[PDB]
């Protein structure tokens, strides 16, 4: 199927015997050179380690929030360690995230106990879920959950940390409330303190060291991040390397992570902006993090390639047509000798003709190849 | 439905565990896409 | 997955300073060692947990130190009441080396 | 006494770049073509307290500068934590401190986050959306001195400083030895018209 | 909050024998427990503990297949032995907890004899 | 494929999470047989 | 009121006042163990 533009042909016509004709086979897109990787140069060390090595982490209710910025976003290192029970990130797999890199990141630690760690999940119902803490259904982040026996547990009781155990509605994902009213039920009839179907909606969680794993001190850290629109702050510790200009290669621009080449842009960008969009939304421009330059993502050169050969009653020869395609990104074909260029795009195999003839092979755009003396 | 609408940040910042399945997802989506456009257009074709 | 308690057998005085150690064979499961003060003929009541967090309702006499794989026991005085054997009991990452081990008896004794 | 604000209240909602598109994008923006509170500083005349409800477009138009900061805060009264601005001419301050100010509190002539950065019109919107404050701003000149005059100028997104506190209420700073026009913004889908220099020249809602 | 043990009783070698705790104030359905024995001349040693979900599973190396532990309703656990000898005597403590315990009931011995 | 076919009873008796899942299938359907009648629509059209 | 069940067994005694708590799932005494014993699963409300 692969030794030669005719075999393509009798392969995929599935036929031993190609009658006269021009045949697509295949699409010939340019492979990349090279990877170049870019992103702002190694701006701080990030304190990833002291969200989760911090003496404390607030309740569940009142959670605490970190944000992350100016970072590197090494995180793969949290990974590797087995000492963290419970990493299913949902959005995201957190063995490649340090291969992408984010806008902002927010690191926000709550303690809940044992199996309640699979209750915050993206679409869960339960106690922490309805009462305390929510995660959105659409969630990309990760959940880094591990026991903390050692330290947030103590014997008679640990009554630090609370929850809700009764709310008058559900709760909106990612909203804190820490107004700890006295709730009634019922005929809510208790508009003082204390009363028949009214009780302080946050009784204190217990927590000793002879409890069992599902309801153990189990401290939780929940990441989450946003779609990469604004500029990003927090990347991980990858190594920069030299861009290229007008040659086709993979990017990784500040998580862009996709292949394509890197013109020159004569479009001015206003210093507030960072990326490039087309009239399409897809990528059409980029401004380096650290040159502040426009560089127009012009894809990589790509088309159809047809074999134009005469019957194989008549001959074994075969002129292939990389169609849309200028003829000096071509070799990036075995009979380089003749190579003609056109509209079609680049014809190897046939020689141009001054002369004009009946079409036979209709090859485009007003030129038609035949197999001639 | 799958968490991002650009094939690379579904085959980045994702394992094929559930790579899988939203990939698939992306695919039967965009495949309807361009069957609907076919359709349509060959609809178009049989008019022009 | 034996835990050893060297020496086997302590002597200290009333105000004299006791200290105890007790070595793993392998690492222990994020600092999960207790010792329990093992009085003849009952079951032993809980000492100190955690290597060094005290539980609720104890003296204020039991200090302890190390991490990984080697611990120690310090306490400040005995007020004769303290003869019992030290158990450590070490907490493992399960299923290897079993999935927690007790070590041999320490017990203290006071001369007068 | 109330104005119409014909055209401005504009801005770019996100830092994409777009060459000649016709964007349609879905934003708390200011409604076209709707009434807007006349405000006056001089002569007496003070400055009273506006909610917040969703944001704020502020277009201060000043000779001597007596606009002298914002507050944006669910008490701004020392009761609970609040947005404090403060623009000097040395710096721009951002606190988060809880201060006691009077009803009328002129100037002469614990903090959580800070930060430091009538031919003159300078726009103003302050929004509050995932717990992100986003200030933005524009300096074009007028020379009608009675209103604000048609056209449109786009606004610019300045600081993104996330403060974490949510913003019911709106106060506003001057100083004493000057109008000021004070809208409102509500969810509004605009088709923003993007020019081949990548401003918004026009827009519709 | 107190725990107490029965089924203590001479009992020929190679027969099986049912030893029980029942706890008195709470339930077997959140504190952790654990079973231990303790020879009147040799150190302290576990051999099961179950709590919570399925947790049957982690026994004592030497205590092989020959040692079950159940707990036949909330508030109490059952023990099953089976293969009696001479040096399973002991005295049989229920324990509270895993890795950290904090009561455990008077303790009933169990001496094998023929 | 879905529990009901009425939206509402599926808004009951589930939590929201599998009230999507349950109405993105109800939607797939819903979505696949408009798409078949306005594709025999086009092509009754086109022969009206 | 918006709960639906098969059947309701309604069981009535006379205990004096510090035996209520025997009556409450889960607890041990005389009572409980001896002349009205409930089950730990039980699903209803206890009056007196
Ligand atoms: C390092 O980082 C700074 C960040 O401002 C960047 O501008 C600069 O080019 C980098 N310099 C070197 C020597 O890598
Ligand atoms: C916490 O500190 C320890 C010190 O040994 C270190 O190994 C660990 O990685 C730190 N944790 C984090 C999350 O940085
Ligand atoms: C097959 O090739 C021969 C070459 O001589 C040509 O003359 C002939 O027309 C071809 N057959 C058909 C059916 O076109
Ligand atoms: C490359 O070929 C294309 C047609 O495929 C043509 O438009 C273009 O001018 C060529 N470039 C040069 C530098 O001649
Ligand atoms: C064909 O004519 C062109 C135009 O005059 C000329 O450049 C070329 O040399 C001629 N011959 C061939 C073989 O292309
Ligand atoms: C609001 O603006 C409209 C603009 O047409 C005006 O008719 C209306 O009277 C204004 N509302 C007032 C003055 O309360
Ligand atoms: C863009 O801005 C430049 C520089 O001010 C100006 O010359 C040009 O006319 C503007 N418009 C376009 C469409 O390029």
């Amino acid at each position: 199927c692969a030794l030669d533009p005719l075999s393509e042909t009798k392969c995929t016509l599935k036929s031993f015997t190609v009658e006269k004709g021009i045949y697509q086979t295949s699409n010939f897109r340019v492979q990349p050179t090279e990877s170049i990787v870019r992103f702002p140069n190694i701006t701080n060390l990030c304190p990833f380690g002291e969200v989760f090595n911090a003496t404390r982490f607030a309740s569940v209710y009142a959670w605490n929030r970190k944000r992350i910025s100016n970072c590197v976003a090494d995180y793969s290192v949290l990974y590797n360690s087995a000492s963290f029970s419970t990493f299913k990130c949902y959005g995201v797999s957190p063995t490649k995230l340090n291969d992408l890199c984010f806008t902002n990141v927010y690191a926000d630690s709550f303690v809940i106990r044992g199996d309640e760690v699979r209750q915050i999940a993206p679409g869960q119902t339960g106690k922490i879920a309805d009462y305390n803490y929510k995660l959105p259904d659409d969630f990309t982040g990760c959940v880094i959950a591990w026991n903390s026996n050692n330290l947030d547990s103590k014997v008679g009781g640990n009554y630090n940390y609370l929850y809700r155990l009764f709310r008058k509605s559900n709760l909106k994902p990612f909203e804190r409330d820490i107004s700890t009213e006295i709730y009634q039920a019922g005929s809510t009839p208790c508009n003082g303190v204390e009363g028949f179907n009214c009780y302080f909606p946050l009784q204190s969680y217990g927590f000793q060291p002879t409890n069992g794993v599902g309801y153990q001190p189990y401290r939780v850290v929940v990441l989450s991040f946003e779609l990469l629109h604004a500029p990003a702050t927090v990347c991980g510790p990858k190594k920069s390397t030299n861009l290229v200009k007008n040659k086709c290669v993979n990017f990784n621009f500040n998580g862009l992570t996709g292949t394509g080449v890197l013109t020159e842009s004569n479009k001015k960008f206003l210093p507030f902006q960072q990326f490039g969009r087309d009239i399409a939304d897809t990528t059409d421009a980029v401004r380096d993090p650290q040159t502040l330059e426009i560089l127009d993502i012009t894809p990589c050169s790509f088309g159809g390639v047809s074999v134009i050969t005469p019957g194989t009653n008549t001959s074994n020869q075969v002129a292939v047509l990389y169609q849309d395609v200028n003829c000096t990104e071509v070799p990036v074909y075995s009979t380089g000798s003749n190579v003609f260029q056109t509209r079609a795009g680049c014809l190897i195999g046939a020689e141009h003709v001054n002369n004009s003839y009946e079409c036979d092979i209709p090859i485009g755009a007003g030129i038609c190849a035949s197999y001639q003396t | 439905g799958a968490i991002s609408s650009v094939l690379n940040d579904i085959l980045s910042r994702l394992d094929p565990p559930e790579a899988e399945v939203q990939i698939d997802r992306l695919i039967t989506g965009r495949l309807q896409s361009l069957q609907t456009y076919v359709t349509q257009q060959l609809i178009r074709a049989a008019e022009i | 997955q034996v835990l050893t308690q060297t020496p086997s057998s302590v002597s200290a005085a009333v105000g004299g300073t006791v200290t105890i150690n007790c070595q793993s064979s392998q690492s222990v499961n994020n600092n999960d060692l207790a010792w329990y003060q093992q009085k003849p003929g009952q079951p032993p009541k809980l000492l100190i947990y955690f290597v060094s967090t005290l539980p609720s309702g104890v003296s204020s006499r039991f200090k302890g130190s190390g991490s990984g794989t080697q611990f120690t026991l310090t306490i400040s005085g005995v007020q004769c009441d303290d003869a019992a054997t030290y158990y450590c009991q070490g907490g493992f990452g399960c299923n290897s080396g079993d999935c927690t081990a007790f070590g041999g008896g320490t017990e203290v004794v006071v001369k007068r | 006494a109330y104005t119409n604000s014909f055209t401005r209240g504009v801005y770019y909602p996100d830092k994409v770049f777009r060459s000649s598109v016709l964007h349609s994008t879905q934003d708390l923006f200011l409604p076209f073509f709707s009434n807007v509170t006349w405000f006056h500083a001089i002569h007496r005349f003070d400055n009273p307290v506006l909610p917040f409800n969703d944001g704020v477009y502020f277009a201060s138009t000043e000779k001597s500068n007596i606009i002298r900061g914002w507050i944006f805060g669910t008490t701004l009264d020392s009761k609970t934590q609040s947005l404090l601005i403060v623009n000097n001419a040395t710096n721009v301050v951002i606190k988060v401190c809880e201060f006691q100010f009077c009803n009328d509190p002129f100037l002469g002539v614990n903090c959580t986050f800070e930060y430091v950065s009538f031919k003159n019109l300078r726009e103003f919107v302050f929004k509050n959306i995932d717990g992100y404050f986003k200030i933005y701003s524009k300096h074009t000149p007028i020379n009608l001195v009675r209103d604000l005059p048609q056209g449109f100028s786009a606004l610019e997104p300045l600081v993104d400083l996330p403060i974490g506190i949510n913003i019911t209420r709106f106060q506003t700073l001057l100083a004493l030895h000057a109008a000021y026009y004070v809208g409102y913004l509500q969810p509004r889908t605009f088709l923003l018209k993007y020019n081949e220099n990548g401003t918004i020249t026009d827009a519709v809602d | 909050q107190s725990l107490e043990e029965s089924g203590g009783d001479l009992v020929k070698p190679g027969a099986s024998l049912t030893l029980t705790c029942t706890a008195s104030g709470f339930t077997f359905s959140r504190y952790y427990m654990s079973w231990v024995r303790q020879a009147p001349g040799k150190g302290l040693q576990w051999i099961g503990c179950i709590d919570n979900t399925i947790d049957t599973t982690y026994y004592a190396s030497w205590a092989k297949g020959r040692f079950t532990i159940s707990k036949t309703s909330s508030t109490t656990v059952t023990l099953q032995m089976t293969s009696l000898s001479a040096a399973d005597t002991a005295t049989y403590f229920c324990a509270r907890g895993m890795v950290v315990v904090d009561l455990w009931g008077p303790g009933t011995l169990v001496t094998v004899s023929s």
